[PDB]
């Protein structure tokens, strides 16, 4: 009953610049009966701004919303290394509680290499009866980066997890990691098999490939 | 009535029997507040004073001076020297419903305690925030009336209890309530001891 | 001190019903309100519900309107939360909030939370990991920095708490947060980079840990 539209999308700014976000509603609230709240990665969010442009308690002098009319800002009027979280926007009116998507803020940093990396399987595996390939990113930036699959140079679109860690604290990166799944009858079948990135920080993908046999 | 909106009636200009309502067998609490209840035809005051009103059976320990609650803060206090009676009885045949009666409400939400002998009936929002309410329920803007749920298979905790509080006055007028004078047989022609009416 | 404390993580499965609570402490309960919110793993918050402490007026979303029912007790200040009719599609972590209020007029945020509880909707049983070796390819690597690191798979449920060396060397290494796939098995990848040089030359052992199941186990590579 209520549209609460956030932007940015995304964040991304060194510490020590100012940040203006917005939450954005499709019909009029009123002022008085909206929060902005504060996420770190995996602990329970802290209140920051209740009533669109009143301070929390504890909450530093620095942080301070606006909250016009409609359409509600926040203005973190200087970044530091502790400032990187997630960030809602709540609407207490009547109409069922909603919540906005969310901002997340990234420290720019650097346009870094993900060095493609590759591991076969193992014995210990293979005495299972199954298959498993991983193809390895690490100390990477931005975020953004696509892995593809090669299996005889044919790609597998089925069967392909992909994870990512969150950003580190002393380099400030992410490294992802696919793992590729078989059953040993389909590697028992197939050879070679292939993975590349697609990245900025590089100009066309570059290749970290095996063959089976070859440990 | 209402525990929050309790009705007074004035009882003046007549012969109260009190020790007739004291052995009728059927109040289950009984109480006199600084008049024995043994002596009550003896003592006559000006004013006699009746409260009615419905609660539940664990508040009715609140109804007594010096007691605190949600009852005595909310809705009815009695003060410091209250002199005079407290009468409860167990009504659940005609104050319950099966699956609840919703007729029978009191205050919850107020600004501060209430000075004895005072009902309020306003019903104005109330405001547990800091945020302007213009009369429109929501978020730290709460309506202050609740009801009771009184429903029959309830145990006699929760069941409906209804109370009538006699406060006794007395100003510097001349008692027009007293109570009865037990006027023996009348016996002639011996030597007696007479107290004719004066 | 102003605070909610909140009860364990759960483990049910589906078609059953779960229940929740937190306890209030350090701050005037009878006056406020709580509201309950959940959150998928990297999601966004979502809204369930808001009661009131006072009246016990209760309020819900329409995805949750016909299976959730919130409760409260003054006398020992908890509040309770049962979800019924359950999904796979539900497991998340589950937080109370209130604002701070004494006795008289109170706050206009909510600002004291919960810790969370997690709840885990899987018909799967409760099993226990295997830790697989991640050859590190005689030349995968020119003496540079070069990378080895851990398998685990089919463990449920979570956590699984990863270490090497006892725990002592801790310089260079990526946990890989658990991925849940069609077999309700998690399985999470512990990595190192250390140069050819190394793995030669320096001497490693993977440690693997889960508890339900009591298993410690390592894996020479």
């Amino acid at each position: 009953e209520i549209v609460l539209t956030q932007s940015p999308g995304t964040l991304s700014l060194s510490p020590g610049e100012r940040a203006t976000l917005s939450c954005r509603a499709s019909q009029s609230v009123r002022s008085s009966y909206l929060g902005w709240y504060q996420q770190k990665p995996g602990q329970a969010p802290r209140l920051l701004i209740y009533g669109a442009s009143s301070r929390a308690t504890g909450i530093p002098d620095r942080f301070s919303g606006s909250g016009s009319g409609t359409d509600f800002t926040l203005t973190i009027s200087r970044l530091e290394s502790e400032d990187f979280a997630v960030y809602y926007c709540q609407q207490y009116d009547n109409s069922p509680w909603t919540f906005g998507q969310g901002t997340k803020v990234e420290i720019k940093r650097t346009v870094a290499a993900p060095s493609v990396f590759i591991f076969p399987p193992s014995d210990e595996q293979l005495k299972s009866g199954t298959a498993s390939v991983v193809c390895l990113l690490n100390n990477f930036y931005p975020r953004e980066a696509k892995v593809q699959w090669k299996v005889d140079n044919a790609l597998q679109s089925g069967n392909s997890q992909e994870s990512v860690t969150e950003q580190d604290s002393k380099d400030s990166t992410y490294s992802l990691s696919s793992t590729l799944t078989l059953s040993k009858a389909d590697y028992e079948k197939h050879k070679v098999y292939a993975c590349e990135v697609t990245h900025q920080g590089l100009s066309s993908p570059v290749t970290k490939s095996f063959n089976r046999g070859e440990c | 009535a209402s525990v929050y909106a309790w009705n007074r009636k004035r009882i003046s200009n007549c012969v109260a029997d009190y020790s007739v309502l004291y052995n009728s067998a059927s109040f289950s609490t009984f109480k006199c507040y600084g008049v024995s209840p043994t002596k009550l035809n003896d003592l006559c005051f000006t004013n006699v004073y009746a409260d009615s009103f419905v609660i539940r059976g664990d508040e009715v320990r609140q109804i007594a001076p010096g007691q605190t609650g949600k009852i005595a803060d909310y809705n009815y206090k009695l003060p410091d020297d209250f002199t005079g009676c407290v009468i409860a009885w167990n009504s659940n045949n005609l104050d319950s419903k099966v699956g609840g009666n919703y007729n029978y409400l009191y205050r919850l939400f107020r600004k501060s305690n209430l000075k004895p002998f005072e009902r309020d009936i306003s019903t104005e929002i109330y405001q547990a925030g800091s945020t302007p309410c213009n009369g429109v329920e929501g978020f730290n803007c709460y309506f202050p009336l609740q009801s009771y749920g009184f429903q029959p298979t309830n145990g006699v905790g929760y069941q409906p209890y209804r109370v009538v509080v006699l406060s006794f006055e007395l100003l510097h007028a001349p008692a027009t309530v007293c109570g009865p004078k037990k006027s023996t047989n009348l016996v002639k022609n011996k030597c007696v001891n007479f107290n004719f009416n004066g | 001190q102003m605070q909610l404390v909140q009860s364990g993580p759960e483990v049910k499965k589906p078609g059953t019903s779960v229940k929740v609570s937190c306890k209030a402490s350090g701050f005037t309960f009878s006056s406020s309100a709580v509201q309950w919110v959940r959150q998928a793993r990297g999601q966004h918050l979502e809204w369930i519900g808001w009661i009131v402490v006072g009246s016990g007026n209760t309020n819900y979303a329409q995805k949750f309107q016909e299976r959730v029912t919130l409760t409260r007790d003054m006398s020992t200040r908890t509040a309770y939360m049962e979800l019924s009719s359950l999904r796979s599609e539900d497991t998340a972590v589950y937080y109370c909030a209130a604002p701070n209020c004494n006795s008289t007029t109170c706050h206009d945020g909510f600002d004291i939370w919960g810790q969370g509880t997690v709840v885990t909707v899987s018909s799967a049983s409760t099993k226990g990991p295997s830790v697989f070796p991640l050859a590190p390819s005689s030349k995968s690597t020119s003496g540079g920095t070069a990378a080895l690191g851990c398998l685990v798979k089919d463990y449920f449920p979570e956590p699984v708490t990863v270490s090497w060396n006892s725990g002592a060397l801790t310089s260079g290494v990526h946990t890989f947060p658990a991925v849940l796939q069609s077999s309700g098995l998690y399985s999470l990848s512990s990595v190192v980079t250390v140069p050819s040089s190394s793995l030669g030359t320096q001497t490693y052992i993977c440690n693997v840990n889960h508890k339900p199941s009591n298993t410690k186990v390592d894996k020479k590579v």
